[PDB]
């Protein structure tokens, strides 16, 4: 009886307060307090002075440091079974004025015995899950519970199940606004309390679609986490990959994840992978993307990290010239071949081959692979030729003879008839170029005063 | 000589994407004759733009040539005009640079290519079609897969665009202030993003300092369109109040390392002082003591503080909120001697206000 007056009067003095703006603050924020400290207040008075609230925040177009929030949380954490129920109406979701205050609520540290009635209804979620807008919420009220209980979803229940029938279906809607961070927020998490195996291959799949752009460095971090062995036991299902609808996008992100995995490490595991690898490429292959890129160097590093005749099959594309089309995967083939020939891969009939492939067919985007892959190949082949025949001025030769050759002196660098070619081509040229004049110059007095 | 021109029009118009090598050389040698204009019916783009979008993926080096020449070709200032509405931004579509390494090379020039092709088309395109154009150049400044470089002039443009946002929306009935905000998300997102990314500095510098040195710019002038004095909505306010908390972070790194410094703060601290001082009142109050408490760490910050209360109606209003926080403050002072001078410090300026302009200050 006595709360049904203060309700009364904190109406009337709420009306003065927008009126006043058109003590105060104070005064309705310590009314509204006394709810809270009053017990056996009814559930009812709840709708009353929560409408009020409502009615006066959007009057006076206030959201942040309302001093009403924090004494009206007080009063409902006490009871949260009505409010919930409340605020789950279906006309009052759909008012988006309404459904923001709810989230609010829902962020405070006094939710925490509030939440605990949202998370005892999964059920109550997955009818709102499976339009956008109802299901925009749904994402938010099934995120922000798990943001502050981390263990929740945990459980291996089909309540994943059903946002990850919905992720993988929905990428299409974003070509709410903010709804791709939020709902990937949810299964991370799920992923990050129990490896997700092929659950943890769907978020992945639909990382990078839809055209979506808020995840920055947020996925990232299970990666990274991913390693504080598990790689053996973790790529077993990744080769099954149950795809039944996949593309090479979501195999490229997904040997994305392993890379860092590969790059833990050692055990036995690493045996029977070899011959697993191997048996995937079954001959013909329609991937004319970064896939085969991505693949082939994944090879040849996890290899010699941790039969092989099967695995060069894989380059003999890229040793044709019909097969390997797209130069890109064409210069990560050559790329190949210097990881490969490490340990006893060292062929002459090979040297040669890969050799010129990266000076032949020179370009800018060439450059940055060849460039790489120089690297590998400089401690490995031109020590055969060093202690072989030379073979470097050979096409060093060619080129000059046809008439650019900076790649060709970059090589000779690190390592007496060519002396002469440097010189008397980089003079013509010089009339910028200046960068390798200088360095090939004191290579060459330093390599005099050596012999 | 000059019937060279009128004898290359011909193949331009023609020449569609109805033997993989000679189709690929065939459009490659357009691309170099159509270099030449020199020069200076429309023919001949209406090919070239229906060439640009039919190229195949694959041909990285010919796609290369091709957007050289696109950037050359949109250089005429006359005809460059027509290309844009007729080809309905089909530019805009999925095509861009299509091709792994055409992606991961040429992306840059791609989007700065047709940057400024809408920088010139600015005045001479509809909301409707810069809603399509922002979108791309959003993800631009957030993608942290691009250059940083491209990401600083993605956000140039945009101070620009937003222009037209709010002048289409002038002209006519278009929804421009739902749209202005939309990419403030996108910046302030990038404010709480490179907080995060400044870690890595502890030529980056010049980088991180060119690239806020953007922001701020972009964020104040949206403002502008934003208020056209108005009142501003609550939630639409609560992104600035985000705005603030992330913005200060990022402001840090360059003291442990002035012109610049006040140059950026000042820009900065107009981005609160347009809009209507009832919706600022509101923001700093809930900000304000993290503000002081971000200024303990860099005092540059009061710079815009001290701006902030120097001068417009933003005096008034800022004391309040400030002494207020230092009166309940006032006890801490006198015991942590680190903060202690900053709240005399802090109550010295506030105190300078009142001498300035007494008018309603006495009062305050």
């Amino acid at each position: 009886k006595f709360c049904d007056q203060m309700m009364q009067h904190l109406r009337k003095w709420m009306e003065v307060v927008v009126i006043t703006h058109k003590e105060e603050m104070k005064i309705c924020s310590a009314i509204i307090n006394l709810f809270h400290l009053i017990p056996a207040a009814p559930q009812t008075l709840v709708k009353p002075l929560l409408e009020v609230v409502m009615k006066t925040e959007r009057a006076m177009l206030i959201e942040a440091g309302s001093p009403f929030r924090e004494p009206l949380i007080k009063f409902l954490t006490r009871h949260p079974s009505q409010t919930v129920e409340l605020f789950m109406m279906e006309a009052t979701l759909n008012d988006p004025q309404w459904s923001r205050m709810f989230m609010s609520f829902l962020k405070h540290k006094d939710a925490r015995p509030l939440r605990d009635v949202l998370a005892a209804n999964p059920n109550r979620f997955i009818t709102l899950l499976l339009r956008l807008d109802l299901q925009f919420q749904a994402i938010k009220i099934i995120s922000i519970i798990v943001k502050n209980d981390d263990s929740w979803l945990a459980s291996q229940h089909s309540l994943v199940s059903q946002l990850r029938r919905v992720w993988v279906s929905e990428n299409f809607q974003e070509r709410n606004w903010k709804e791709p961070k939020l709902l990937a927020y949810c299964l991370l998490n799920y992923c990050k309390r129990n490896y997700g195996d092929i659950e943890l291959l769907f978020q992945l799949l639909r990382a990078f679609t839809g055209r979506f752009l808020c995840n920055m460095t947020f996925l990232k971090e299970y990666m990274e986490e991913e390693i504080p062995q598990k790689r053996a036991l973790f790529f077993r299902f990744v080769d099954f990959n149950d795809p039944n609808f996949g593309d090479e996008l979501k195999a490229k992100v997904l040997q994305h994840i392993l890379n860092p995995a590969f790059l833990y490490s050692n055990p036995e595991s690493i045996t029977s992978v070899f011959i697993t690898k191997v048996l995937d490429p079954e001959k013909q292959a329609d991937m004319l993307d970064s896939l085969r890129i991505y693949l082939l160097q994944y090879a040849t590093l996890l290899v010699e990290h941790a039969k092989l005749r099967r695995l060069m099959t894989f380059a003999w594309p890229c040793l044709l010239s019909k097969a390997c089309v797209d130069p890109a995967c064409k210069y990560s083939g050559h790329l190949l071949l210097a990881h490969i020939i490490a340990k006893f891969a060292i062929h002459k009939k090979i040297v040669l081959q890969v050799f010129h492939s990266l000076l032949k067919a020179h370009a800018m985007e060439a450059r940055a692979i060849v460039r790489q892959a120089m690297a590998i190949l400089t401690p490995a082949v031109p020590a055969r030729m060093e202690d072989g025949h030379q073979m470097l001025t050979h096409w060093t030769r060619k080129i000059i003879v046809e008439e650019l050759v900076h790649i060709l002196h970059l090589i000779v660098q690190h390592f007496h008839h060519l002396v002469q070619h440097m010189v008397s081509a980089m003079q013509r040229l010089g009339f910028e170029q200046r960068r390798l004049a200088v360095d090939l110059s004191e290579v060459v007095i330093k390599w005099e005063l050596q012999r | 000589n000059i019937h060279n021109v009128v004898a290359e029009f011909v193949p331009l118009i023609m020449n569609t994407i109805a033997y993989a090598d000679f189709i690929a050389a065939q459009i490659k040698t357009l691309s170099f004759l159509a270099y030449i204009i020199r020069i200076y019916s429309q023919q001949m783009v209406k090919g070239m733009l229906q060439l640009l979008s039919n190229c195949p993926a694959e041909t990285a080096h010919l796609r290369k040539e091709l957007l050289i020449a696109a950037k050359h070709i949109l250089t005429t200032e006359l005809r460059n005009q027509f290309i844009p509405c007729m080809d309905k931004l089909f530019d805009e579509s999925i095509l861009i640079g299509s091709g792994y390494t055409a992606r991961e090379t040429l992306r840059p020039l791609a989007y700065s290519t047709l940057a400024d092709l809408v920088h010139h088309v600015r005045q001479h395109l509809p909301l409707s079609d810069l809603s399509l154009a922002v979108q791309l150049f959003a993800k631009n400044i957030d993608d942290e897969s691009l250059p940083s470089s491209i990401q600083t002039m993605s956000c140039k443009l945009l101070l620009n665009l937003v222009d037209c946002i709010r002048s289409k929306s002038e002209q006519e009935s278009g929804n421009g202030r739902d749209v202005l905000m939309r990419m403030l998300e996108v910046f302030v997102l990038k404010f709480h993003t490179i907080a995060r990314y400044q870690l890595s500095a502890i030529f980056q510098v010049t980088d991180c300092r060119s690239l806020v040195k953007t922001l701020v710019c972009g964020v104040k002038t949206i403002t502008w369109g934003i208020t056209s004095n108005k009142q501003l909505q609550p939630k639409e306010t609560q992104i600035y109040i985000k705005l603030v908390k992330y913005a200060m972070q990022a402001l840090d790194i360059y003291q442990v390392q002035m012109k610049e410094e006040k140059e950026v703060l000042e820009h900065f601290a107009g981005v609160f002082t347009m809009m209507n001082p009832l919706t600022f009142k509101e923001i700093f109050q809930t900000t304000v003591p993290y503000m002081v408490e971000r200024i303990s760490k860099n005092y540059a910050l009061q710079i815009v503080a001290n701006s902030f209360l120097a001068n417009p109606t933003t005096s008034a209003l800022f004391a309040t909120i400030l002494v207020e926080y230092l009166l309940d403050r006032l006890p801490e002072m006198g015991s942590n001697v680190e903060l202690s001078n900053l709240y005399l410090k802090l109550f010295k300026l506030v105190f300078g206000s009142v001498s300035l302009f007494a008018a309603e200050n006495e009062q305050m």
